[PDB]
């Protein structure tokens, strides 16, 4: 697994592999890891497939019922109903999400969840088993109010290293954008990345 | 270790012409030692039969409970249980017990009174359904009843011939068997009338 | 709160009776007769139903007598829907113990225990009780041929010969008066019959109006035999008896 | 076991041989793998055969109840999602993994679960002992907007690479056709490539072989 | 024995006065309300009335939104209304986590009816003195209204009248439905929908109404959305150069 | 009229009141005199004690609730037990949890809260007692008057329980005196006892009649009985 | 394990029980009575864990007692049995199962034959002419299927039993100290005080 | 008949609830307390009445804080006001622990109001005899909420509740009229005590103690405050002033 | 908060009468009337759809509801009390029946599994008694076609033909009159639609008359075809215009 989410000029990118494995099996290579639970609110998840999933209903489900009441949620509220699961169900969890959403008033934003349930509000975020092997390169390529186009050359050029390097990673780059005009999917196909 | 080799014992049901045999040893052991030659595994409830192998306190008390539920369906439907009926209670009553499950290997023999059909059906542990037209196994000489049913057994068979191949499947399977024997018991169930013979074999 | 609203149907009159099991009895004698006869080689149990019509499919239809067990019967005065409430828990009751004991259970053990229900509902709990009166017919081979009645109050007795339901003064008079300890089941069919036809409120007694079941140890068997009788075998009974 | 599901233009296709094993002995050799969730939703069983069964059924029973509560159709993200919630509470104890699909007011539908709880949403999916060499063979002969004859050539093929490569797999294909304005046609028994040949000699048996004890007639009538 | 009126059991009648008393008090805030479909859409309209001069005109309001696709519009007083909208929009979030779908506006309806129908029957909840009117464009059914009462009753309307002038507003829509020979109103837009429910409030109650005396809510595909007071000001612009 | 609104304590009456309530406070103004009075150093409680015979003992009024706490009861003495109790584990609560000694206007809220949560519910009957908190905290010395009906006041002084508007008269015209006692206990319990004897009318107070609590700066909550309040006779 | 032996002959059920307790290093006891009476008519033999040995058999006692005096009446040696095998059977899979080995031995006055039943801790019940617990039957059941005869008397009852005993005093490794011998019958239920040199 | 106003959750032939219209009464019967918006935040203030000398000054708080930025007055039965913020409390809390901002205050309204109304579905449980007003700034603006004792509630420019509730609302009223662009926290503040001073003509037999609380964006940091030391004094001053 | 109607509210009255009980059953005598009658081949159940308003759709509203495929009911009375009958009865086939048996329950046990609900609101703490009456009209494969009657005490009796509502006593003498053991499916039909002209006031047609049949099994109307055994639902709702070509028939 490879995901990332990376906060720039106009909003928020987020960016996931395709590849799900049992052991050294690819049991899908068109999966998508980038999870909506609200309109401008996403999320990358890594771990357990079962868990995330599980995780992210129920987040989408709080976060529908909060719209009901009290209107559109911040960023900061859906990783903190995140947290909420993640940090209490620790034991029989395992479950590493991204969080990253846009809001008019706080642009783009990325909260990070461990393994442990803890929060963490960064510019940009990388995590899975094949974010290791990224750290060097997202340290030193990574600047803060990139424009759109950079931003994605960034997360494309990441995780095609992350995808090279790790098994478990693989498939397609997804890429999802959020910003003030609204949502957009982005896919970028081996053919493309590999040579890069 | 394993609660369905402690007691021993086998089962095995076959279809034919217009009747269906229903067959097992009398066995009861616990582990080397011999206990009992009269421990019947072939119980009834109307005319649908029920054949169980396994660890012998759970062939008893599921013998009990099926009893219990029966009676109590022939007074609410006012009419007696049906053979395709009753494999399905046998089913979600092994599968109400799905995390502690009763060590059984139940096997269900009998013809529909309505159809005329004749109807048999296997189960494992905890409630899987194995509805086979030819024949069905269970018990402690499982491989051995296998190899026996496959090469003896043919299609439509008359009462009085699928007796001798149900018979002789049984009796070779248990002497292939240390658990198995002791004796054997044999239903042979038609429209009408039920025949119960007990076979001779070896007592070793 | 709700104190305000509370019947109290668990307490007391001044005279030392209890409110809602008096009521439930009156409730009794205004529905349909029904009669058990036990005999030296069988019991008989006959029913008058209740509101009858034309098209009321009678073939399908059971009211009054209920079937507990292989040897146990019952006979229905009052409310239908509180007696199957009963009837059900005395099926399993009945089971339970042939689980138990792999025995048939005795008729007085059954008996006291749905007694014992109907009690319950007597002294605790604040609910209505079951407004039903029971006639139990049954065999164990301990006392042989066995009759039982049980009432709202759950007070249970052993009788010869009783009647449950409306005109219970009247029949149980008719009862006394030709009953004898050395009577036959025919003797007895013929009995029941002629007892519910005396005491009927309607203008003739006839097969669409009646239940009937007999509890007869065969003879060229040798087990005891539970016999709920079909309308057409009603209809025969009746002409038989001196009826038509 | 192998289990098959193949999207083609207008509606879906699933697919399963039909051996049951338990341990390296045949248990059954033509049992139905192929579950029905609603008239028009149907499911495909691996792993724990009691589990798989029973999982179905639930969902299939709280489905009925939901349809006639709606006064609608069921959908196959309704049976989806309660059958992942199920499969979640237990920890992956229920050892039911299923390839669902159907048709509904939505369209066209493609899912398979594991015992966890897990989804995954594809064209072409399987499961099983035999999914790799289904797998294999649906990576090579896949290609989109299928018509409804190849999407039946296709899964049914999946199968085949199954029965024969799969030593956990054989005996028949069992074919289950979902289109989006018809009834769904379950197919059993589609290809039957593993029929017996007849025995060499016929062992009916001479009546008086077998020695008799004690002979009785049983009394079923009470 | 005198109590049959105090809670909900049955009179010698046969009748629940509990029941019949808890309609009685939908009229209580004399507030009219009606609702009609479009071609595909959904509209209802409600009286905006606001007495004292303390209050903030934002916050008086009857008409909530339960889901992304569904709204309800309220005859009653607000405490039970307020109770209705948080149980139905709880209903609605747990209905789309639990069967993966948005819930249809009778399903709701269905629900909520359901639930008043427990307070009919058993004696600790008592009837909510509301009567609701379910609003939306169902991906099945098209536009949809359902209303539920006190009693548990519910059933679909082609068009609706709720409050203590509904006969007036219902036999308004009546002859117009007569006239038209079809059931809803053959309108591209929904402005025009929302036009056509002003000019047959105002035709049947015989009141003209400004920006503040009314309250919108429309129902479009995939969205439900109350209307500004300014929005209101733009349709009733139209409405008087017809006039 | 009234024999409508006052079956349980969950009944309004047409006018607003509640008569389970009013009738609990009704408890207070049968039972015995008790004053409460303070000044910036100390905190004082005078209670008259009453016997049921000449051969029974005088029933006690005050009960310590923590070292620097301490209230006076007047009615029923089971439900004073009770309050009695839980402000002793609130005060408990306090020192083992937090290592804190328990506010006196935090003590009253807990009193006020409990005794509000009888006054809503249906079954549950209003306490019958009224119970006077004197305390030594970080924000100096305080006197709190507890009703039944959960209101709490803060007081310089005050007095309740049968013919206590005497004492109430007193302390609201001796207010500036005995404000002003500072660093002088004795004074202080003089000052409370001439404000006690204002409520007397059936008999004088005696030896064993008399009961006096005090807690201060330097002194810890401690209950004088019998020989001990001799000198204040 | 302690040595539990039964054998129904013509006209009664003679249960043979072990006197000696053992606990770790040491035999605290030679003269253990390992029975009880369920009811005039009914007697039931016990072995195996230390404490739910005595308290599953008390148990049993008290609810078939419990039912005398409810219905005036004593339960058939199969009543009892199926009772004392459901209540095992629900032992097995609770928390903390008893581990108790039992044998009843009693003989029923309305048929007016003798009846054994053997019981284990898992809940398996068989009506047979002789049966042992644990290591018991690999010494005897030899002897028992050799001379055992279903019109033997309770002396000849007695003689087997005798000789079962000779061949677990000379084989077992383990000093059981002798045996209680206990005749159900008719009559009721007698102790044979001269076993130790009969 | 009669008897529709001894039962809470009874409703009336004319659809009504008496119980709670009962309540009303009891907060009529109390101190009157009142709230003002201003330009970017909130003022509250309430009546204190000084029954005796014997009264410690500036001790007895009544207006209560819930969260940080949220402040209650009510008017009525004190110890049920306490008893729903209590809830209050418990609801912000649980607010901030599942969705980390502080509860907004149109959510926080609700909160309380879902709490009064269930008080009013029931026969076990008495209505809230309190009306309360409150108020604070978060995320979008200042709120201002008047609660009744039925659970109905409204946005205000201006609230009062209590014994004189009259002479505040018709002095509130006063300044809707006069200052349409918003008053300023400073003002808002001076001008609660007058509208006290005022209201206080209604009870003018007993001596009263004035307490004003406010939260505004400006002048507290969007966090609830209470008015000590100069400012309340220059309040109680400008409130003297324009009573003579 | 917490329920304190622990207690019934349906006692016994002085003269043996359960007062709650007939206050029930009159509310059954105020409600539309509604018909059963059962042919050689089928059964058939009828009653009219008495709309409340004309802006309200009628079709969304339905009398007649399925159980089980071969099981459907119709009503006298309260509207509120009979859906949430339907969603018990529903469910109480699955839960008591078909997740034990694999198979849909025979008519005459589902009736006993509806009149135990009825019952318990009768005895239960703290509810009313149904203000309803059902009729259940089903088929099994041993009992063979079947209709019942279930009351508000929750009794319940087998019926040929039968009608309940507000003309119930003039609809069962014209049921009487024309009632034959020899009646064919259509038959009923026809005289269904006869007796409860009698009924209705207003319009009679196949949009104010709502009538299912439980007949043949319908393999149209199954969704799936390649299991033998599984032919289809024996319950069918007539739609209005299949109504309106019989209408021109009478």
């Amino acid at each position: 697994t490879s995901i990332m989410a990376v906060t720039f000029k106009d909003g928020v990118i987020l960016g996931a592999d395709s590849r799900t494995t049992t052991g050294a099996y690819i049991a899908n290579r068109v999966t998508d890891k980038l999870t909506r639970v609200h309109d401008k609110i996403w999320c990358c998840r890594s771990g357990s497939a079962a868990d995330t999933q599980a995780i992210a209903d129920i987040v989408q489900y709080h976060l529908e019922l909060y719209t009901s009441q009290y209107g559109t949620p911040s960023t900061e509220t859906a990783a903190s109903v995140f947290k909420e699961l993640c940090y209490e169900n620790k034991d029989n969890l395992t479950a590493g999400i991204i969080v990253a959403g846009y809001d008019d008033k706080n642009k783009g934003e990325v909260y990070t969840i461990p393994l442990g349930g803890s929060v963490h509000k960064l510019p940009y975020a990388i995590a899975g088993s094949g974010s290791t092997f990224i750290y060097g390169y997202c340290d030193k390529n990574f600047r803060e109010n990139m424009s759109k186009e950079e931003t994605v050359d960034f997360i494309k050029h990441s995780l095609s290293q992350a995808i090279k390097w790790d098994g478990s990673s693989g498939g397609v780059i997804r890429m999802v954008v959020l910003t003030a005009a609204g949502v957009e999917r982005l896919i970028f196909y081996p053919d493309e990345y590999e040579q890069l | 270790s394993d609660p369905s080799s402690i007691n021993g014992g086998i089962v095995v049901a076959m279809t034919g012409k217009d009747c269906v045999a229903i067959a097992c040893d009398l066995r009861l052991g616990s582990q080397s030692l011999g206990v009992s030659n009269k421990f019947e595994k072939i119980f009834h409830y109307g005319h649908v039969f029920l054949g169980i192998t396994g660890l012998a306190t759970d062939v008893t008390t599921l013998n009990e409970m099926f009893r219990y539920k029966t009676n109590l369906y022939k007074l609410k439907e006012e009419r007696a249980i049906e053979p395709e009926t009753f494999t399905q209670l046998v089913s979600s009553s092994l599968y109400e017990r799905r995390f502690g499950p009763y060590f059984v290997g139940p096997v269900v023999a009998g013809i529909n009174s309505k159809s005329g059909k004749p109807f048999i059906a296997g189960f494992d542990l905890i409630g899987c359904i194995d509805e086979a037209k030819d024949f069905i196994v269970s018990g402690t000489a499982s491989d051995q009843l296998f190899g026996m049913c496959e090469s003896l057994y043919e299609p439509n068979l008359e009462p009085e011939d699928l007796f001798e191949t149900i018979s002789q499947a049984l009796l070779n399977a248990a002497d292939r068997d240390a658990l198995s024997g002791w004796g054997a018991v044999v239903y042979i169930i038609k429209k009408d009338e039920v025949v119960k013979r007990y076979l001779k074999m070896r007592q070793d | 709160g709700s104190r305000r609203y509370d019947s109290r149907t668990t307490i007391f009159s001044p005279e030392g009776r209890l409110y809602q099991v008096e009521y439930a009895l009156e409730s009794i004698s205004h529905a349909g007769t029904a009669i058990g006869i036990m005999a030296s080689d069988g019991i008989v149990l006959a029913a008058e139903r209740k509101v009858t019509s034309t098209l009321l499919e009678q073939d399908t239809s059971t009211e009054k007598l209920y079937k507990l067990n292989d040897k146990i019967a019952v006979a229905v005065a009052g409310l239908t829907a509180d007696a199957e409430i009963l009837i059900n828990t005395a099926r399993i009751h009945a089971q339970n113990y042939l689980k138990t004991y792999n025995e048939d259970i005795p008729v007085e053990i059954l008996v006291r225990r749905l007694s014992d229900i109907k009690q319950g509902y007597t002294q605790h709990g604040g609910l209505r009780p079951f407004g039903v009166s029971f006639i139990y017919a049954g065999y164990d081979d301990r006392y042989g041929y066995q009759l039982y009645t049980s009432n709202p109050s759950g007070n249970y007795t052993g009788w010869k010969a009783i009647s449950v339901g409306a005109n219970t003064s009247a029949a149980q008079t008719l009862l006394q008066m030709d009953y004898k300890d050395d009577m036959k089941v025919d003797d007895a069919i013929e009995l029941a019959l002629k007892t519910l036809s005396k005491t009927t409120d309607s203008s003739a007694l006839t097969y669409d109006r009646l239940e009937f079941a007999t509890i007869r140890k065969g003879a060229n068997d040798g087990e005891v035999y539970q016999k709920i009788f079909k309308p057409q075998e009603i209809k025969d009974i009746l002409v038989k008896t001196g009826i038509t | 076991t192998t289990i098959v599901g193949v999207k083609f233009n207008n509606g879906v296709v699933i697919a399963a041989d039909t051996r049951s094993t338990q341990g390296p002995i045949v248990a059954d050799k033509n049992c139905a793998k192929l579950h029905r969730i609603s008239p028009k939703i149907w499911c495909a069983g691996a792993g724990t055969a009691a589990d798989t069964e029973a999982v179905t059924q639930l969902i299939g029973s709280n489905i009925e109840l939901h349809s006639l509560y709606t006064s609608r159709e069921p959908r196959v993200v309704s049976a989806l999602q309660m059958l992942k919630q199920h499969l979640f509470k237990y920890q992956g104890h229920i050892g039911a993994y299923l390839i669902v699909a159907g048709v509904d007011p939505t369209g066209s539908h493609l899912f398979s679960i594991h015992a966890h709880g897990s989804t995954d949403v594809g064209y072409y999916l399987s499961l099983g002992s035999g999914s790799l060499a289904a797998m294999a063979v649906l990576e090579s002969h896949w290609k989109q907007d299928l018509t409804k004859e190849e999407a039946i050539k296709l899964a049914s093929d999946a199968i085949q690479a199954g029965i024969w490569n799969d030593l956990g797999s054989g005996s028949n294909v069992d074919v289950c056709v979902m289109e989006i304005g018809k009834d769904a046609e379950y197919l059993r028994n589609y290809l039957t490539p593993n029929v017996r040949e007849e025995k060499q000699k016929s062992y009916k048996f001479p009546r008086g072989t077998t020695a008799v004890l004690k002979e009785s007639i049983v009394n079923i009538c009470d | 024995a005198g109590y049959d009126r105090h809670i909900t059991i049955f009179s010698p009648e046969g009748r629940l006065y509990q029941v019949e008393y808890a309609f009685k008090a939908t009229n209580q805030t004399n507030i009219n309300s009606l609702a009609v479909r479009g071609k595909d859409c959904t509209v209802v309209i409600s009286q905006k009335k606001v007495p004292d001069k303390l209050l903030d005109p934002t916050t008086v309001s009857y008409i909530f939104c339960i889901s992304r696709t569904i709204g309800m519009v309220v005859n009653g007083p607000i405490p039970d209304a307020r109770n209705a909208a948080l149980r139905a929009k709880a209903e609605a979030a747990e209905f789309r986590y639990k069967y993966g779908y948005d819930m249809p506006c009778d399903v709701l309806a269905k629900r909520m009816a359901n639930l008043s129908q427990i307070y009919t029957q058993r004696a600790y909840m008592r009837p909510l003195g509301v009567i609701l009117t379910f609003v939306s464009v169902d991906e099945e059914l098209g536009p949809s209204i359902y209303k539920t009462d006190p009693a548990g009753y519910y059933v679909g309307y082609k068009a609706t009248a709720t409050g203590p002038k509904q006969q007036e507003i219902t036999t308004n829509l009546e002859n117009h439905f007569k006239k038209s020979k079809i059931d809803h109103i053959n309108e591209e837009s929904w402005e025009k929908v929302v036009e056509f429910a002003i000019t047959h409030m105002i035709d049947a109650l015989g009141t003209e109404f400004s920006k503040n005396d009314l309250e919108v809510g429309v129902a479009t595909k995939d969205k439900f959305f109350t209307l500004s007071a300014e929005n209101i000001e733009e349709r009733l612009v139209a409405i008087a150069e017809q006039d | 009229f009234r024999n409508n609104y006052d079956g349980d304590t969950v009944t309004f009456s047409p006018t607003g009141r509640l008569f389970q309530v009013e009738y609990a406070l009704e408890a207070i103004k049968q039972g015995s005199v008790t004053v409460g009075l303070r000044s910036n150093t100390h905190a004082v409680l005078v209670a008259l004690k009453r016997n049921a015979d000449e051969l029974s003992s005088y029933q006690k009024k005050i009960i310590k609730c923590d070292e620097h706490m301490g209230l006076s009861l007047a009615g029923l003495a089971p439900d004073a037990r009770v309050l009695s109790n839980y402000l002793r584990q609130q005060c408990n609560y306090s020192s083992l949890v937090f290592n804190r000694k328990l506010a006196v206007e935090r003590a009253g809220h807990l009193l006020c809260d409990k005794a509000q949560k009888n006054t809503q519910s249906y079954g549950g009957r209003p306490y019958g007692v009224g119970l006077l908190i004197i305390g030594y905290d970080k924000s100096g010395a305080h006197l709190l008057e507890f009703q039944p009906s959960g209101n709490v006041t803060e007081l310089y002084g005050t007095a309740i329980g049968a013919r206590s508007q005497g004492a109430k008269t007193y302390l609201e015209r001796t207010l500036d005196t005995f404000i002003k006692i500072d660093g002088n206990p004795d004074e202080l319990i003089k000052a409370g006892v001439e404000a006690i004897s204002q409520s007397l009318r059936d008999e004088s107070l005696t030896v064993d009649n008399l009961s006096i609590a005090i807690v201060g700066k330097d002194t810890p909550f401690t209950i004088y009985d019998g020989e001990a309040v001799a000198k204040y006779i | 394990m302690d040595i539990i032996l039964g054998i129904r002959v013509q006209d009664s059920v003679i249960l043979a029980s072990s006197k000696a307790v053992t606990r770790g290093i040491s035999v605290l006891k030679d003269s253990d009575d390992k029975t009880r009476q369920l009811s005039p008519h009914t007697l039931m033999s016990f072995a195996g864990e230390a404490g739910d040995t005595v308290q599953f058999a008390e148990y049993i006692q008290a609810n078939i007692q419990l039912y005398s005096i409810r219905e005036d009446y004593e339960l058939s040696p199969q009543a009892v049995s199926s009772f004392v095998r459901q209540e095992l059977a629900k032992s097995i899979r609770s928390r903390r199962p008893y581990q108790v080995n039992v044998l009843i031995g009693g003989y029923d006055k309305k048929k007016n034959k003798p009846e054994l039943y053997q019981i284990d801790y898992l809940g398996t019940k068989v009506e047979l002419p002789y049966g042992a617990h644990g290591y018991s039957g690999f010494y005897t059941f030899s002897l028992l299927d050799h001379h055992y005869r279903p019109d033997m008397t309770t002396e000849e009852g007695l003689d087997l039993l005798k000789l079962c005993v000779q061949e677990l005093e000379k084989r077992m490794p383990m000093d059981f100290k002798g045996v209680i011998v206990k005749i159900v019958d008719k009559d009721g239920i007698r102790q044979v005080d001269d076993f130790q040199a009969q | 008949g009669t008897g529709y106003d001894l039962s809470n959750s009874v409703f009336s032939p004319d659809g009504r609830n008496f119980q709670v219209e009962y309540a009303v009464k009891a907060v009529e019967n109390g101190t009157t307390s009142i709230g003002i918006k201003c330009n970017d935040g909130v003022v509250f203030a309430v009546e204190k009445l000084i029954t005796s000398k014997l009264l410690v000054p500036q001790k007895n708080v009544k207006i209560q804080v819930v969260d940080r930025h949220i402040g209650c007055v009510y008017s009525g039965l004190i110890p049920d006001g306490r008893h729903l913020v209590n809830r209050g409390r418990e609801e912000a809390a649980s607010f901030k622990k599942l969705y980390k901002t502080p509860i907004p205050i149109p959510a926080f309204a609700d909160r309380l109001g879902q709490y009064v109304q269930a008080h009013t579905l029931y026969n076990s449980v008495r209505p809230f005899g309190v009306s309360t007003i409150f108020g604070g700034v978060d995320k979008n603006g200042a709120h201002l909420y008047m609660l009744e004792p039925s659970g109905s509630y409204w946005g205000y420019k201006g609230a009062a509740t209590g014994k004189g509730r009259q002479s505040a609302k018709a002095e509130l009223e006063k300044l809707v009229d006069h200052h349409p662009e918003g008053l300023s926290a400073r003002e808002a503040v001076k001008q609660a005590a007058k509208i006290i001073y005022l209201a206080h003509e209604d009870n003018k037999e007993k001596d009263f103690e004035l307490e004003i609380s406010w939260c505004s964006l400006s002048e507290t940091n969007g966090l609830h405050k209470f008015v000590k030391g100069d400012l309340l004094q220059e309040a109680i001053d400008f409130a003297q002033k324009e009573i003579n | 908060m917490t329920d304190r109607y622990s207690f019934s509210l349906t006692t016994f009255s002085p003269s043996g009468k359960l007062g709650q009980i007939d206050y029930a059953l009159t509310a059954v005598k105020q409600g539309v009337t509604s018909l059963g009658i059962k042919a050689t081949n089928g059964v058939v159940i009828a009653t009219e759809k008495k709309s409340s308003s004309p802006l309200a759709m009628s079709e969304t509203l339905s009398k007649v509801s399925l159980l089980t495929p071969d099981i459907g009911a119709v009503y006298s009375g309260m509207g509120p009390d009979y859906r949430v009958l339907v969603d018990k009865s529903r469910k109480v086939a699955h839960t008591s029946y078909k997740r034990i048996y694999g198979e849909y329950p025979p008519t005459k046990l589902l009736v006993s599994e509806v009149a135990k609900i009825m019952q318990e609101a009768t005895q239960s703490g703290g509810v009313r008694p149904f203000g309803v009456s059902l009729l259940i009209a089903g088929h099994d494969e041993f009992n063979g076609f079947s209709l019942y009657q279930v009351d508000p005490s929750g009794s319940y009796f087998p019926w040929k033909a039968t009608a309940i509502g507000k003309g119930s006593v003039a609809a069962k003498t014209f049921l009487e009159k024309r009632w034959n053991d020899e009646l064919e499916l259509e038959d009923a039909i026809h005289i269904a639609l006869l007796t409860l002209k009698e009924s209705v006031e207003g319009e009679f047609n196949g949009d104010t008359i709502e009538l299912a049949i439980i007949g043949d099994e319908n393999p149209d109307l199954l969704g799936y075809t390649g299991i033998p055994t599984d032919k289809g639902p024996r319950f069918r709702k007539l739609t209005s215009q299949e109504i309106n070509d019989r209408l021109e028939a009478l």
